[PDB]
RNA sequence: AAAUAAGAAAUUA
């Protein structure tokens, strides 16, 4: 490829291979399991 | 390192000294660290015009045998 | 290179089993042999 | 930085704040724990010298880098030659000199000969 | 380069106690000076208060005296000297010079061609080396000299 | 992941039962397949990666170990230091954790020196020319470098060979104290009565051994005693009788008991007596107490006029200087007078003061690194100021630093301490040993201190980049496989 | 213990929401950290807390990925749980430093900031020096001077 | 112009004794203290008969009581 | 028993060499005496067998982890005779004003100080401000060590500027500095955004507002 | 608790501690009579008298 | 405000209007870039091996 | 609020306990600790905390608050059922009883 | 009372 692609283009960027552009991603993950439906008492 | 090697039975990588040997070796032994000693000093000597230096690999040997010479006459 | 730097493989090679291979390799080669080659050779052979 | 090399102390006199040093400069010179600079310690000693004696390549100093694929360009003059002293820089200087300097140069703005031989 | 609080909180609606929020006058403030400027309780506004304590100005000027005492009083536990005037005669060779009045002329430096550079003004001198100039009655010294390091010794640092 | 498959280590020590459970460090530290014969070409067995620093008596120590680390058992860790430790040196110790220590060049060359002192007087002319004739060194240096964990040290080397050691482990106890008595029978001297006892008690059990041996060449035979109890033979037994009493009848006890012991310690002129003082510069100048206004000393009748103004304003006395602490007073006379040549102090520095740059505020209470730092703002020269023989100590070099840091995240991380699990969310090692090098500054206090706050990074993109590119690599695999 | 006063207590949701301004201030978190190293316990909840609310504030700047609309509402509900995880996540922690720190209290001998449970010291709520005469909550009347939840030696 | 005793002083900043110099303090009329300590420890021993606690102000410290 | 001083690998061996022809050649910081450089090369060889280890425990960790012009590149603007590169950082349009002062230094120890004082000591030692100065040198792909830095203040002073918009600021004057320095630098720091200047300042203030910034008055129905 | 607070600086034998590691009842509550038990007694003071809360 | 309903969110000019998109999010990380890419490259070599 | 004074508090009691060998304390830390330290459990699909009801009072109210501390005031960490603690519960990341700590080292060692 | 050097994210006419 042209020296000049490799000079400018091989960056990250919204355009190359951006980190998330969106608020509200997946921060965090594990493997658990499921809790009991309606697990919180309703209350006064 | 040869006479070291002779001194304690081990290289590199309970025993104060190397086992087994009649005292006559031991003896003889420190004839020897005396007569390297004695050359080391006649070459250094000769060329002290030519600096040269006893390397610590050496002299540490020399002081390690006779260590080991030590412990022997003390067990003995 | 074979004595100061580690190696890594999937199945790492015995030290003297490098030493030796090395070794065969530079005598079939007809080469005369430089003094320090052969003084590098031996401080292998000495802490082995 | 240039006016602060061919400072003097003598010529000052009569002079306003013109007749001040440089703050940082005279501050870091006046800074007697900034004279003792340290020596570039064993591990990068030891590191440059494997690398230029055992494995033939020397570390280039980041500006001797040539960091254009596509140019080769002459190494700047200054590269590998200027030295390092913290009796020069980075600026770094004791706090009651730092109040007595500023305050001096604000108290001195009018005293100033201004006809002079 | 202080990280400690130089500024009195501005008047607010009602601070109460709380994670991340703690009354205004609360005792834990300036060192619990606050108890100077603290009208306490429901304070019924009509008829009662004391107008200098709801006040911005003059409450922060409070402030910045108790903080003037406080960098006084740490500037005067950082001496470990007393000011001596001795006679120009039997000073050491740095102060047989002229030393401007403080704020007058550019920080000075005690011996440029002896290599020292320092504030003339901050160097502070040892007791037992002004013994002669300072009891010159006593006869014998009355502090015993100052005992030095020899930096050529072999000691246990140099490895011997 | 090779979890399920992994056996435990049998245990030797405190150290190796340090190990959590596999769940919570495995990726943390990554175990491996090794191949070895027996009886079958393999039999697979999973190793760890990483294991604690050995656990190493300090007569094993040796020149060959330096810069690297090393573990002190629990129960040595009991042994050897009743008194406490070093001022801050225990922040890297809880329950859990292994005790480790760094073996640093200076430590080696104490460590020598007090494996001399052990047998000091066939040594006499070799020990003199080590310290140059002063007796024995103080250490100093920047805040937060190896001075209090070097004095530990020395207490483990000395008390492991069986020399008799006095250890102050913090000597603020005594000159900024709780309070300040006037001492019994030493007119015009002072005594910290809690710092005192303190320290009687456990001198006595840890020196217990050699204490009992001792006899009492000058102590009154006509001790005051209760109904019951015991006139003490040995300076085990003295010690004893200085602590173990009620309140208040323990302070005046103290009094006598301590300036005795020190009149018993100057006595000894053939066994080695090594005396580790941390912070020795707290003993040079004056403590924080003021001598009390001399209207307490004279009785009133009246506040009304006694011409007295003790009641209306509060003034500064002067203050009462070290010195006048009567057990000062008995090191300081050993120091003094030659004719001593039978102690040795090893002696330490502390900068703890709080910070002063030319502006104080008032110090947020919440937040504030300092409160239990000492207010002292004047300068020490350990030169002047002392009698010792000056050793100085700096930060970490990378040899150090490197050792030690490897430490306090891979040894946390198996003793169950550390992102365990999580592992994936912090960066590599070399990001972090080469990212807290720049936060710290390579000073060790610094280091233990980044180290903790690495949970707060916010700008480390490795693993963000690294998780993207494994993520691109394992879907062009699934692209060929289709 | 310096702060002694009566206090308002604020449901836990709404301390968390304050994200970076307090509950995630790297300052005060670190010095959580401390407290439970020092007690030789892992920290697996604030881990997970700092893991969260590190991201949050990465990308606290940007807008939200664009929503297609749909009848089931399996995106929404699946944003929603992961939402509630989260928070649940942190109501662990938020429980755990208000746990942990009255324990360490009641080991250190501090007296808590009025109408304060110490669970071994203090079950009903520890008061002295109130603003108001009784014990708030029980309403039985204050002793003088403040009671005492410890022995006296120090 | 008029002589020395109108050259205006020098101040210098002289400090207080060094840490050396001030570990001497505690020697200070050492025989003396001494030997009187021992004179006390006889006080000392004979008022623990009498009393649980000794003060220094049964010792060596005076206060006038009226 | 004992140990043995002398060298015991071959590796140790050469290095052992090595350092002695160094301090022949009487390069600077050397140690003249031989057991200083027996510890010198036991605490080298141990070094790089742990990089050996990080790199293995790299390498495992790795499988088992959970999931038109361009810019402008310009020439180099530096004092030819002091070797100074000179940027500037803003946020908050008044409040922070910085300048860095960048500069090589050959002797690898390189040191970041701000108005005089070390950079430690001006944040507070708090992490999360001082890792935003470490990023420009990060982004380029440099090492912090190569360089000495200093940071002038010319906004409002204040007697603590630790706090992550006066870093912002900071991060920012590096940074421009970094770029004036090596020039081709700047294409890694624009793309991540640290050349970038964001303008936004507290509301002026205005004696409408009860906080004198954003808080409108108490309203009542007639 | 004034002149108390006085006299604890100058006896000189705590010395830096007073204002420091110490801490001391508030104001109205130091000001109630020996002898006090409940804390009632703050409002059991009279109010027909003009004081500033310095009368019993 | 003023007995009046709050405008919904969307009624307010953008919050972050005033910073730059080069810092929405932050691009960083530019260093490894150029490391994946050589390893990615590498790799592919070595999946020549197996085939071929 | 936990203050550094309390940490250092902190630091020279765990000490001082450890050189007294007093493991008790520990232990009853430890067993806190694993007991509420667990990892909550993933929430069912239409499960999530209620919200105020708008058109109910103007948004300038006070109920809207007291919704929301009524609420939480009502589920206490006792009511937490979706962090597993109990007997029943496994737990893969710690270890069970004090036998498994390293103070016990003396009867691991075979 | 507030989406403005702060940190809040999904029910238009
Ligand atoms: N294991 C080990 N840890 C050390 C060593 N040096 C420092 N540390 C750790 O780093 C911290 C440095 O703190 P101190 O050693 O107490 O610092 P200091 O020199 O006494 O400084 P000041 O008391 O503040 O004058 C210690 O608490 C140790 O945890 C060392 O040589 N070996
Ligand atoms: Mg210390």
């Amino acid at each position: 490829t042209t020296a000049e692609h490799k000079q400018q283009d091989q960056f990250y960027s919204p355009e190359n291979q951006p980190i998330s552009l969106h608020r509200n991603n997946i921060s965090y993950m594990e493997d658990v399991g499921r809790s009991v439906k309606n697990p919180t008492v309703p209350g006064l | 390192v040869y006479l070291r090697t002779v001194a304690t039975g081990r290289r590199y990588e309970g025993t104060l000294f190397a086992e087994g040997y009649d005292f006559d070796v031991w003896v003889r032994l420190f004839s020897l660290v005396q007569e390297v000693r004695h050359d080391m000093e006649k070459f250094m000597a000769d060329h002290t015009l030519q600096c040269v230096e006893p390397e610590f690999e050496c002299w540490e040997a020399l002081l390690v045998t006779l260590r080991c010479a030590l412990d022997f006459c003390v067990v003995q | 290179r074979m004595v100061d730097a580690d190696f890594d493989d999937q199945r790492p090679v015995s030290e003297r089993r490098l030493f030796l291979s090395l070794l065969t390799m530079i005598s079939y080669s007809g080469v005369l042999y430089t003094s320090d080659l052969m003084a590098q050779l031996m401080e292998m052979v000495k802490y082995s | 930085m240039r006016e602060f090399a061919r400072f003097d102390p003598r010529k000052s006199r009569g002079n306003g704040q013109k007749g001040f040093p440089f703050r940082d400069a005279y501050l870091t010179k006046m800074n007697e724990a900034n004279q003792k600079t340290p020596p570039p310690t064993l591990e990068t000693i030891m590191d440059r010298a494997v690398r230029e004696h055992h494995q033939h390549a020397r570390i280039l100093s980041p500006l001797e880098v040539q960091r254009d694929v596509g140019r080769l360009e002459p190494i700047p003059s200054y590269a590998g030659k200027i030295n390092a002293d913290r009796s020069v820089f980075p600026f770094q200087w004791k706090t009651e000199d730092w109040y007595e300097y500023e305050v001096a140069k604000v108290r001195n703005r009018r005293f100033v000969f201004e006809n002079t031989e | 380069v202080s990280t400690g609080e130089f500024d009195h909180p501005p008047f607010q609606f009602r601070q109460r106690h709380t994670f991340n929020t703690t009354p205004l006058h609360d005792a834990n403030r300036f060192g619990g000076r606050t108890a100077y400027l603290r009208e306490i309780g429901p304070v019924n506004i009509k008829k009662q208060g004391r107008r200098f304590k709801k006040d911005p100005r003059t409450v922060q000027f409070n402030v910045d005296v108790w903080c003037a005492q406080q960098t006084l009083r740490k500037r005067w536990k950082q001496r470990d000297w007393e000011v001596i005037e001795i006679p120009f005669r039997l000073v050491p060779r740095e102060q047989q010079r002229v030393i401007p009045e403080l704020y007058t002329d550019i920080p000075q430096m005690t011996d440029p061609a002896r290599n020292d550079f320092s504030n003339i003004r901050n160097k502070v001198y040892d007791r037992e080396e002004l013994q002669g100039v300072l009891f010159p009655a006593a006869g014998a010294m009355l502090y015993p000299p100052l005992q030095r390091v020899d930096k050529q010794a072999m000691t246990l640092d140099k490895y011997l | 992941s090779l979890a399920a498959m992994y056996m435990r280590p049998p245990v030797t020590c405190y150290t190796d039962a340090c190990e959590a459970p596999v769940a919570m460090w495995d990726g943390a530290i990554p175990l491996k397949e090794t191949r070895k014969l027996k009886n079958g070409v393999p039999v697979r067995t999973v190793s760890r990666t990483y294991s604690h620093p050995p656990q190493l008596t300090p007569t094993q120590l040796s020149f060959n170990d330096i810069n690297s680390m090393y573990c002190v058992g629990n129960d040595e860790l009991i042994q050897f230091f009743p008194e406490g430790l070093g001022g801050r040196v225990f922040q890297t110790m809880p329950p859990g954790h292994p005790r480790g220590f760094l073996y640093r060049k200076e430590t080696h060359l104490l460590n020598l020196f007090v494996d001399k002192v052990q047998h000091w007087h066939t040594k006499r002319s070799v020990l003199s020319s080590l310290t140059n004739g002063r007796t024995g060194f103080i250490v100093d240096g920047p805040t937060g470098c190896g001075k209090s964990a070097l004095m530990c040290q020395v207490v483990h080397f000395a008390r492991s060979r069986n020399i008799v050691t006095l250890y102050v482990p913090d000597a603020k106890v005594w000159t900024h104290g709780e309070w300040c008595w006037p001492s019994t029978i030493l007119p015009g001297f002072f005594d910290a009565p809690d710092a005192a006892r303190s320290f009687l008690k456990y001198f006595a059990v840890a020196n217990r051994a050699t204490l009992t041996s001792w006899k009492l060449r000058c102590t009154p035979k006509d001790l005051p005693t209760e109904q019951g109890e015991r006139q003490p033979q040995n300076l085990y037994e003295l010690c004893e009788w200085g602590h173990r009493a009620v309140a208040p009848a323990s302070i005046d006890r103290q009094s006598v008991c301590v300036k005795f012991l020190m009149d018993e310690l100057s006595e000894e002129k053939k066994l080695p007596v090594v005396i580790v003082v941390d912070g020795w510069n707290l003993f040079s100048h004056e403590t924080h107490f003021r001598y009390p206004h001399p209207d307490f000393l004279r009785g009133l009748a009246s506040f009304n006029e006694s011409s007295t103004d003790i009641d209306l304003y509060p003034q500064e006395l002067p203050r009462i200087p070290a010195s006048r602490l009567s057990f000062v007073r008995g090191l300081n006379k050993m120091i003094l007078s030659g004719d001593d040549p039978n102690k040795f102090f090893i002696t330490c520095t502390t900068r703890d003061f709080k910070p002063f740059d030319g502006i104080s505020g008032f110090p947020n209470v919440e937040t504030d690194r300092f409160a239990n730092s000492l207010d002292e703002y004047a300068p020490y020269d350990p030169e002047k100021d002392s009698h010792f023989h000056p050793i100085q100590i700096g930060n970490f070099d990378e040899y150090e630093y490197r050792s030690f840091l490897r430490f306090l995240i891979n040894s946390g991380e198996l003793a169950g301490l550390g992102w365990g699990p999580l592992w994936h969310a912090s960066s590599d090692f070399e990001r972090k040993l080469y990212k807290i090098g720049f936060l710290s500054g390579r000073n060790p206090q610094g280091v233990v201190d980044h180290y903790h706050q690495e949970l707060v990074w916010r700008y480390d993109y490795q693993r963000t980049r690294q998780k993207q590119y494994l993520l691109k690599r394992r879907m062009e695999g699934m692209s060929r496989g289709a | 213990n310096t702060f002694l006063t009566s206090s308002v207590a604020t449901p836990p949701i709404s301390v968390i929401r304050t994200g970076p301004k307090w509950w995630a201030d790297p300052e005060r978190m670190v010095r959580q950290k401390l407290m439970y190293f020092t007690l030789g316990v892992d920290q697996l909840p604030l881990r997970r807390t700092a893991v969260i609310q590190r991201d949050l504030q990465r990308f606290h700047m940007c807008k939200p990925p664009p929503r297609v609309g749909d009848s089931t509402g399996y995106k929404r509900s699946r944003a929603a749980q992961l939402n509630t995880w989260y928070r649940r996540i942190q109501y662990q922690e938020y429980h755990m430093q208000h746990l942990f720190t009255r324990h360490v209290w009641g080991l250190l001998r501090v007296y808590p900031g009025n109408t304060t449970k110490i669970q071994g010291k203090a079950d009903d709520g520890y008061v002295g020096y109130d603003s108001v005469p009784f014990h708030r909550y029980n309403r039985a009347p204050l002793p003088f001077p403040a009671r005492e939840l410890y022995e006296r030696r120090k | 112009q008029l002589g020395e005793e109108y050259w205006p002083s020098v101040e210098l900043k002289v400090r207080k004794p060094s840490g050396q110099s001030k570990a001497h303090y505690s020697l200070i009329d050492n025989e003396r203290i001494e030997k009187r300590s021992r004179e006390l420890y006889e006080k000392y021993r004979d008022a623990k008969k009498r009393s649980l606690f000794v003060t220094p102000m049964e010792t060596w410290l005076e206060v006038k009581g009226m | 028993m004992q140990k043995l001083l002398s060298p015991r690998t071959a590796r140790h061996a050469r290095l052992f060499r090595l350092a002695g022809k160094l301090a022949d050649s009487g390069s600077p910081g050397v140690p003249k005496s031989d057991g200083e450089r027996l510890v010198w090369v036991n605490s080298h060889v141990r070094r790089d067998k742990d990089i050996s280890l990080s790199q293995e425990e790299e390498r495992i960790r790795e499988l088992m982890m959970p999931l038109q012009i361009g810019v402008r590149i310009d020439e180099a603007e530096v004092d030819p005779e002091t070797g100074i590169a000179v940027g500037r950082g803003c946020a908050d349009g008044e409040k922070y004003h910085f300048t860095a002062l960048l500069r090589e230094n050959r002797d690898h120890n390189g040191i970041i100080t701000v108005m005089g004082k070390p950079l430690s000591l001006v944040l507070d030692n708090k992490a999360w401000l001082m890792e935003m100065v470490l990023m420009p040198f990060d982004e380029a792909n440099l090492d912090y060590r190569d360089f000495d830095a200093h940071i002038v203040s010319e906004g409002h002073a204040m007697p603590s500027i630790a706090n992550e918009i006066a870093a912002f600021a900071l991060r920012m004057a590096v940074a421009n500095a970094l770029v004036k320095l090596i020039p081709l630098t700047r294409i890694p720091l624009k793309k991540s955004g640290l050349l970038s200047v964001d303008r936004r300042r507290e509301r002026g203030q205005f004696p409408g507002y009860l906080d004198g910034k954003k808080v409108k008055r108490r309203f009542a129905k007639r | 608790h004034r002149p108390v607070k006085r006299l604890f600086c100058n006896i000189g034998l705590m010395g830096p501690q007073i204002t420091t590691k110490a801490r001391w009842k508030p104001y109205r509550f130091a000001t109630n009579p020996a002898g006090t038990s409940k804390a009632e007694r703050m409002y059991q003071r009279d109010k027909t008298v003009y004081t500033h809360g310095h009368n019993d | 405000r003023r007995g009046k309903p709050r405008p919904r969110a969307g009624m307010f000019p953008d919050k972050y209007r005033r910073v730059p998109m080069l810092l929405k999010p932050q691009q960083g990380g530019q260093q490894y870039f150029n490391h994946f890419l050589i390893r990615s490259t590498n790799d592919r070599l070595t999946q020549q091996d197996v085939d071929n | 609020r936990l203050t550094y004074d309390h940490l250092d508090q902190l630091q020279q009691w765990t000490m001082r306990a450890t050189l007294d060998g007093r493991t008790e304390e520990f232990n009853r830390i430890r067993d806190l600790h694993r007991e509420w330290s667990q990892h909550p459990l993933m929430p069912v699909l239409g499960d999530v905390e209620p919200k105020f009801p708008l058109n109910l009072f103007k948004q300038n109210h006070r109920a809207k608050k007291r919704f929301l501390v009524r609420w939480h005031k009502a589920n206490t960490p006792a009511n937490w059922l979706w962090m597993p603690r109990g007997p029943t519960v496994v737990t893969p990341l710690h270890r069970t009883n004090p036998t498994q700590y390293p103070e016990n080292w003396k009867q691991m060692v075979q």
